[PDB]
């Protein structure tokens, strides 16, 4: 009921640089008699439980480095990393416990900021073994690129297709902070075998031409 | 003013 | 040491019922309350509420009230968790935690490690993997990309290794799709030098625990 709304959903800042993560309540969650908005800053990397890092807004758990700071009032709130590390890349959630029921902000990603990388773009025709099976997957790979937005477009006999194929991004790589990117466009083995030119064109800005991928067949 | 019983864990002594 | 262990995954059919279990331990049982929260694929953290260690009392949010029921076993230090009437839309990871405990002295939080509860109505069913081959279509210079799919399976989830995970250089296994049918599908991949393609043999390992599935597929040029 207590609406906690997260800013931005996702941020890349570099590394050692500075990251602010912004909560706002619909309610003013401020005590006066303590003094103490009731307000918790957790952080949370992928399949783990959250992590408390900051309880009254800005009073810090024990074991939280101190380049992690809490700050706010009422009803807008920050968290702030002075000097972001690779161990800080997680989602933040700002959290209220003033009323029931408990809420938890949206979330924000917090990745790693680096150079634009281009992405180096592949195309997988079908395996004969799934074409059997009466089933056709072309997977479009788009490996390690940087920012995270990318533009595919299947084209099928250089048409266009729209929302007939699924998309599936990584995590950000630990070593050199990329993403890659797969787009499986799945076709049956009529549909397949009654086109010719199966192609991907991607759009990055790390091109300055967007990439076609092409294969006949 | 606060629920005292929204999370029975946060004393507000 | 204060440790909240859980229960198993657990995957259930639409309208079932799932008992999910928080043994608590490292503290004394009867003094704190152990909330409920479940975290949804790619979403926010929700409360569903919380019971007294010793009292009993429970408080439930509005969203669950009429399906959840967070009980008390003193005897066992154990806390229970019945969501009923499961919808596709539960499927979610369920924490049991001491939110933050804010005591005048110490303050500390604890969660339980996460149970993954799916809810589908999909048979489990082992996945079929496809080979993803590498040819002059999958070649970036002296790069050559090549890799599997993993499709048509249920539940999730798959480990896929290559070469029995001796080759981890540009191996991107990446996050399953949830397909209209049910059933998940993935796809790993691995950038390899194009020349070693006539040296090396490349085998992905799909394993998929949930089905007892161990399928060494290879991948020819
Ligand atoms: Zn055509
Ligand atoms: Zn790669």
């Amino acid at each position: 009921d207590i609406v906690m709304t997260q800013s931005p959903d996702s941020l890349a800042v570099s590394l050692g640089e500075r990251a602010t993560i912004n909560c706002k309540s619909s309610q003013n969650i401020f005590f006066s008699s303590n003094n103490k908005n009731y307000l918790a800053w957790y952080q949370q990397k992928p399949g783990q439980p959250p992590k408390l890092l900051f309880y009254w807004a800005s009073t810090r758990e024990s074991g939280v480095p101190d380049r992690f700071s809490g700050s706010g009032s009422g009803t807008d709130f920050t968290l702030t990393i002075s000097s972001l590390q690779a161990e800080d890349v997680a989602v933040y959630y700002c959290h209220q416990y003033y009323s029931s029921p408990l809420t938890f902000g949206g979330g924000t990603k917090v990745e790693i900021k680096r150079t634009v990388a281009a992405p180096s773009v592949f195309i997988f025709p079908p395996s004969d073994e799934q074409l059997k099976s009466g089933t056709a997957s072309v997977v479009c790979l788009l490996n390690n690129f940087y920012p995270r937005e990318a533009k595919v477009q299947w084209k099928v006999d250089n048409a266009l297709q729209s929302g007939n194929s699924q998309e599936s991004v990584t995590e950000q790589d630990s070593k050199d902070s990329t993403y890659s990117l797969s787009s499986t466009l799945t076709l049956s083995k009529a549909d397949y075998e009654k086109h010719k030119v199966y192609a991907c064109e991607v759009t990055h800005q790390g091109l300055s031409s967007p990439v076609t991928k092409s294969f006949n067949r | 003013n606060p629920d005292p019983n929204a999370n029975p864990n946060v004393d507000p002594n | 040491q204060v440790h909240l262990v859980q229960s198993g995954a657990e995957v259930k059919k639409p309208g079932a019922s799932v008992k999910v279990s928080c043994k608590a331990s490292g503290y004394t049982f009867t003094r704190y309350a152990i909330h409920w929260v479940r975290q949804a694929p790619g979403q926010r953290l929700e409360w569903m509420g919380w019971i007294k260690g010793g009292n009993g009392n429970t408080r439930y949010s509005q969203k669950f009230q009429d399906r959840v029921t967070i009980t008390r076993d003193t005897s066992a230090s154990t806390a229970y968790m019945e969501l009923s009437s499961l919808r596709s839309e539960d499927t979610a990871v369920y924490y049991c935690a001491l939110l933050t405990v804010i005591t005048p002295d110490d303050a500390f939080d604890i969660w339980g490690q996460g149970t993954m509860v799916t809810v589908s109505s999909a048979s489990t069913k082992g996945p079929s993997v496809f080979p993803l081959a590498p040819s002059s279509k999958s070649t970036s210079g002296g790069t050559a990309a090549l890799g599997c799919l993993v499709k048509d399976y249920f539940p999730e989830p798959v480990t896929v290794s290559w070469n029995s995970g001796a080759l981890t250089s540009g191996v991107h296994t990446f996050p399953a799709v949830l397909q209209s049918s049910g059933l998940y599908s993935l796809s790993s991949v691995v950038t390899v030098p194009s020349s070693s393609l006539g040296t090396q043999t490349y085998i992905c390992n799909v394993n998929h625990k949930p089905s007892n599935t161990k399928v060494d597929k290879k991948v020819e040029p």
